[PDB]
């Protein structure tokens, strides 16, 4: 049977995350951006696991050094606004994330490029929105 | 501290010419920064970085160089570009600035010409007695004048002064003078004026005797 | 504004820069068995007002188990940094070669370089410097 | 549209110090540097300082280490510039300017201060008369003038028939003799004709002395 | 005043454009008031005063950015209140906790234009102005073309349960003249509503 | 000594994976034989076929019973050569890049008014997974006109011309929810509607 409002409520917002992060990722990965290759060489702290609403704090940590490597791509004819995009992940973030918890978030030993750090966690919201259906 | 040296020291060149500037760093800069200071006035910014045309600054002006190697050029030259350009850097402290290069406008080859005037009844007193000898309307500046009294060399006692190119004659005027004492100017009859200039096909004397017509 | 490439690296030879023009990115990297704090900066960035130049984001690093006109100074070392350190200069940087210990220099030139601007493409002058020992 | 403003014109005895302003207008006073430059005459431009109002923060050419003073006064936005142990070669003009931090560069100048230094003291203007004679007379033209001679200080001003005449008059920079005092003259070609009737004066004037002297030139 | 019938209506474009309108029989003549936005999630508030649509109605629009720039999300709630100045002191007269993204009304589409014209066809194309990137292909549409003899109702209403930015038009006359209109819809939203007509574009076809 | 063989894995409906590479490449008969672990999760431990697909009496696939199928954990395989084991590649694949869902099943036209229609269909097993590009014609057009569709699975067509034929088909594709595949579907069977 149909599910309740609830949980509808969290697939929305996946999924307005999820769009979130893939519009950054059209964005830097766009073979018109000349400073991809200076963006690719600042480092980014994957989660050890994440299948899980409460990982969501190791993306919220990161979400920092995502709009530091954002102001290299200001550029004309760029479509990215930086600070209001980050607010909007940061809030639907920490919505997703809960208040209620009290996670410590793990890091693997390996860090990663931007492009890198955008897949793992546009996989991780797709798994979770998969579950949920 | 870098020292900037630029050449040539004194440029001449008629007006719609195009004309090139030179401003070379002892060690290399980043860029260069260059003002013009019209006669009496103070510096005004031309180009920044030496390529930035100062807002304001007519779109004749353009600059261009690299390291140790910097040039300001005017496409064509004009009327208002009377004034001397001074080329400055600020990779280093302190900043400096060059030597100035002056820019003038040319003419015709122009004979100076040439007068001559003995002292006054009033200016013989105190002992003290002048001559002053006149060059008028003469291009290019570079001028010569000697004195010779009874045919002897005369040396360490005058003085000479050159007026600027007038806005609209553009030439130039020398006049130069002679201090002798009373007693000795009475000793002497015979005063010449000998001036040489590239107008002049050969050289020009201007005497005058004391006490005769 | 930034150059696409690093200085030409003469074997044997290293090269430093008295003061950095504005722009200049210093990225914010620490020793092995050490990360860049989390919620960190991924770089200190030089900027400037009409009187003052300074770096923008100071770095941090935890347990992973006179001045010129136009320029700023060497940022002081900040606890475990790295070894070296990687920098994003901008075009009329000017960096000076020097022979790295052991070595002389077998000429009597200047030792120097500078990041042009020519054609869209940004490039360092090859410097006039041998290294032998 | 930014503005600087500096002193007048000051002369001063050997060994003395002196104090020169630049007053700034158009723009927040704390926010730049200002620079002094100084120019001895026909010698090129020479930095000497920089100074910021708002942080007490001073710089200095090795040059000018001891010999120059930057001093700032912020209520009224002035700046100021006190030269000390003055000397024959400290005779220059000094400007103030603003520092284009991002550029280096200076994007606005004051008008410049002059400042001369000399044992001499405040002389009238003999005048003699060039007069015209047969010597100075080719073809149907001819010269006469009038010579200033050992006044002090500078300037000084000749204006041919009070202004009327505007033609040629050519007047020629002073020089320095001997003693510091300082010589002039001018003069004009017109025809040796008019000579016989039209009447020459150069009506020299001194500011400083407040002295006239109508001087009239005539053929002996 | 009176406590009469009181309503205070709001929504949001989607980007950066709340539009209110408070209406109050009993309000007195020359009230001055102001609508202001306090979002809980955000650090800045907004506020627009309210000037006269009717006799007894106001609206104004609070602008929080840019016109195309997103500066509210799915999970903000914004409390608009009404504050109509009394002597030296706000009175607050209305309330409500405005969730942005139940309460949408995009800007009705614009640039239409055809795309293609013949004896008895018309695709007509457009674009939607100001529409947020979140609602992604979550999008409806309704047209509606006049035909003579007929009023702008009694036209059949025309559905794209799809975002589909053009329609091909069928069945139409030869030589006659025509208007179109075009209204837009997410489909989230609990209050979400229909945005105004676009501007009508007057089309005609091709002779035989 | 030459390289191994790309393979190829599709996950179909996310019920079994293929996985096939070109053996036939090779100059002689060789028994390859492919490894198989996910990295970086519960479980890193090396697996091998258990059911071997064969071509020419050779083996040249291998298939996973949808137990084996984590699709959004990293999918390490391993092609390693029987006669020289030092010979041995490593490929890693994200497996929800690569499903493929069946075609949509029974299209079915319903008239919402006189000339509007609506075409409905479904889907097996991933409802709000699916995105779909419904393509429809009519005889005399000579080419299709396509239409990407949401996860909505409905279609309107108003204005449709009583004289005319239409013709209507789908197809779906795991994109852009529930992963990233960039592989669509077969066509499902065409509807037709009118004259
Ligand atoms: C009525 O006119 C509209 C004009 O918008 C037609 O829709 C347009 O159809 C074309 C193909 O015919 C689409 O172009 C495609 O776009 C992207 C790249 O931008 C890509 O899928 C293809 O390479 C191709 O270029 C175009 O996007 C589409 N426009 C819109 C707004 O949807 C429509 O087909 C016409 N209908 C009829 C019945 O003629
Ligand atoms: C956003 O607005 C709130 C509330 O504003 C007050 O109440 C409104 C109904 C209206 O009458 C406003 O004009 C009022 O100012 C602000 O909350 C206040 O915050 C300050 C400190 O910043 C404080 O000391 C007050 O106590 C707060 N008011 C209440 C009712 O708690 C808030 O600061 C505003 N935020 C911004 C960024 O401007
Ligand atoms: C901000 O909003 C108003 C309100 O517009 C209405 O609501 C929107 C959400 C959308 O559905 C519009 O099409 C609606 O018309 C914008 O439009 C004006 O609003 C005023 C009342 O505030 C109304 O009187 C005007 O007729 C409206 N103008 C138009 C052309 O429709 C208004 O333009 C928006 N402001 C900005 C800066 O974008
Ligand atoms: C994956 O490959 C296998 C290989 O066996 C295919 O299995 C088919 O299974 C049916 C019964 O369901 C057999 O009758 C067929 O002979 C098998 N086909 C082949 C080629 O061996 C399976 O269909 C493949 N899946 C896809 C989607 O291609
Ligand atoms: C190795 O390859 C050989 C053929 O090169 C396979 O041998 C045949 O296997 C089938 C069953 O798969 C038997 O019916 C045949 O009789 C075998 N032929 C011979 C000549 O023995 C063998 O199966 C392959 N091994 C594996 C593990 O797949
Ligand atoms: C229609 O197809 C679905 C799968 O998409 C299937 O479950 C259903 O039984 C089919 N209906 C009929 C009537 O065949």
């Amino acid at each position: 049977a149909p599910t309740s409002s609830s949980t509808k409520k969290t697939q929305l917002q996946l999924e307005h995350l999820l769009l979130d992060l893939q519009m950054i990722l059209n964005g830097i990965n766009n073979y018109k951006n000349p400073k991809l290759t200076r963006m690719l060489t600042f480092k980014f702290y994957m989660p050890k696991k994440a299948t899980e609403l409460k990982h969501l704090q190791c993306l919220e940590e990161e979400l920092k050094p995502l709009e530091e490597v954002l102001n290299l791509a200001q550029s004309k004819n760029f479509h990215l606004r930086p600070r209001d995009l980050i607010s909007n992940i940061n809030v639907i973030v920490l919505e997703l994330k809960g208040s209620e918890t009290t996670f410590m978030c793990e890091y693997a030993d390996e860090t990663a490029t931007i492009v890198e750090f955008l897949n793992r966690w546009i996989t991780f919201c797709q798994s979770i929105i998969s579950t949920l259906t | 501290q870098i020292v900037l040296s630029q050449s040539p020291v004194i440029l001449s060149a008629s007006p719609g010419e195009k004309v090139t500037m030179t401003c070379r760093a002892s060690s290399g800069v980043s860029s260069i920064h260059w003002y013009q200071q019209q006669p009496g006035s103070s510096p005004k910014p031309w180009i920044y970085d030496t390529s930035s045309l100062a807002s304001g600054v007519p779109a004749r002006f353009s600059g261009s160089g690299s390291g140790t190697s910097y040039s300001l050029t005017i496409s064509r030259v004009e009327a208002e570009d009377a004034a001397t350009y001074y080329c400055q850097q600020w990779s280093s402290n302190p900043p400096t600035f060059g030597a100035g290069t002056k820019l003038e406008l040319k003419r015709t080859v122009a004979a100076p010409s040439v007068f001559i005037f003995p002292p006054s009844d009033e200016q013989l007193k105190s002992g003290t007695a002048s001559v002053v000898c006149l060059l008028n309307n003469f291009y290019p500046r570079e001028a010569k004048v000697q004195w010779k009294v009874d045919n002897a060399l005369q040396s360490g006692n005058s003085q000479e002064s050159v007026t600027e190119q007038d806005s609209k004659d553009s030439t130039y005027s020398l006049s130069s003078t002679l201090t002798l004492s009373k007693a000795d100017y009475e000793k002497h009859k015979v005063y010449a004026c000998e001036v040489t200039h590239q107008g002049l096909s050969s050289p020009v004397t201007k005497s005058f005797n004391r006490g005769e017509c | 504004e930034l150059c696409d490439d690093d200085p030409p690296e003469i074997p044997h030879a290293t090269f430093k820069a008295m003061a950095y023009k504005e722009g200049t990115m210093l990225n914010c990297e620490c020793k092995r068995g050490f990360r860049r704090i989390k919620s960190g900066s991924l770089y200190m960035l030089c900027t400037g007002n009409s009187s003052h130049s300074s770096w923008d984001n100071q770095c941090q690093c935890t347990s992973s188990a006179a001045s010129l006109p136009g320029h700023c100074r060497e940022p002081p070392p900040w606890e475990n940094e790295a070894t070296e350190r990687i920098y994003h200069f901008v075009v009329g940087q000017m960096v000076y070669y020097q022979c790295v210990q052991g070595y002389r220099a077998l000429h009597r030139g200047p030792a120097e370089s500078v990041c042009k601007m020519t054609h869209g493409k940004t490039r360092w002058t090859q410097p006039q410097l041998i290294c032998t020992g | 549209q930014v503005q600087l403003h500096q002193s007048g014109d000051d002369l001063v005895k050997p060994g003395a110090s002196v104090k020169l302003s630049c007053r700034a207008s158009g723009y927040t006073f704390t926010s730049y540097w200002i620079n002094w430059v100084k120019q001895r005459p026909g010698q090129g431009l020479e930095w000497i300082g920089r100074i910021l109002p708002g942080t007490n923060s001073i710089y200095y050419s090795e040059i000018f280490k001891g010999k120059a003073s930057l001093t700032v006064d912020t209520s009224s936005n002035t700046a100021y510039i006190q030269l000390s142990s003055l000397s024959s070669e400290d005779s220059a003009v000094y400007f103030c300017a603003r520092l284009l931090w991002n550029k280096g560069a200076m994007d606005y100048w004051g008008q410049g201060t002059s400042v001369t230094v000399s044992s001499a003291s405040t002389k009238g203007p003999s005048v003699f008369p060039l007069a015209p004679s047969s010597k100075s007379t080719s073809g149907g033209t001819a010269a006469l003038g009038c010579l200033v001679k050992d006044y002090f200080p500078e300037p000084v001003t000749v204006s041919w028939n009070s202004g009327a005449l505007t033609s040629g008059v050519h007047t020629f920079p002073a020089v320095l003799q001997s003693s510091g005092l300082y010589s002039l003259s001018s003069v004009v070609t017109v025809p040796s004709s008019s000579l016989g009737t039209q009447t020459y004066i150069c009506n020299v004037n001194h500011k400083p002395s407040n002295t006239k002297v109508d001087k009239k030139a005539e053929p002996k | 005043a009176v406590n009469g019938t009181s309503q205070f209506t709001c929504f949001y474009n989607s980007r950066a454009n709340i539009s209110c309108v408070w209406s109050q029989d009993g309000a007195l003549q020359d009230t001055s008031c102001q609508v202001h936005a306090w979002p809980d999630r955000r650090r800045w508030n907004q506020t627009c005063e309210l000037l006269p649509v009717s006799q007894a109605s106001w609206a104004c629009n609070l602008i929080l950015g840019a016109p195309d720039s997103q500066k509210l999300t799915t999970v903000d709630i914004v409390t608009l209140r009404v504050l109509c100045r009394e002597g030296v002191r706000w009175r607050v007269m209305a309330i409500q906790d405005f969730k942005p993204f139940e309460n949408l009304r995009l800007m009705a589409p614009i640039s239409l234009q055809v795309v293609h014209v013949e004896t008895h066809r018309c695709n007509i194309s457009w674009e939607i102005s100001q529409a947020s990137h979140y609602f992604e292909r979550h999008l409806e549409f309704e047209a509606r073309t006049l035909s003579p003899g007929h009023t702008w109702e009694e036209a059949p209403l025309l559905t794209l349960k799809q975002k589909q930015e053009w329609i091909c038009l069928e069945t139409l006359t030869p030589d006659t003249q025509y208007e179109f209109q075009v209204r837009v819809k997410p489909l989230q939203g609990e209050f979400t509503t229909w945005s105004p007509w676009s501007q009508p574009l007057a089309f005609r076809t091709k002779p035989a | 000594t030459l390289p191994l063989p790309e393979v190829q894995c599709f996950v179909f409906n996310v019920e079994y994976m293929n996985c096939t590479w070109q053996s036939s490449s090779e100059p002689q008969p060789t028994n390859l034989t492919l490894h198989y672990w996910y990295k970086n999760s519960d479980n890193d431990k090396v697996q091998k076929c258990s059911h071997y697909l064969f071509s020419e009496e050779i083996t040249s696939g291998c298939q996973l019973q949808k137990k084996e199928i984590h699709l959004y954990q990293t999918f390490v395989v391993q092609l390693q050569d029987p006669r020289e084991p030092r010979r041995q590649a490593t490929q890693m694949l994200k497996l929800q890049n690569l499903v493929i869902p069946w075609a949509p099943e029974n299209l079915t036209l319903h008239k919402l008014s006189e000339s509007q229609l609506e075409l409905n269909w479904n889907n097996r097993f991933l409802n709000h997974c699916l995105e779909h590009l419904v393509q429809y014609r009519t005889d005399w057009d000579h080419s299709w006109t396509e239409q990407s569709v949401d996860y909505r699975h409905k279609f309107s067509l108003p204005s449709v011309d009583g004289q005319k034929r239409y013709t209507f088909r789908v197809r779906s594709r795991f994109n852009p929810l529930c992963g990233s595949a960039q592989h669509w579907s077969e066509w499902s069977h065409p509807i037709h509607w009118g004259s």
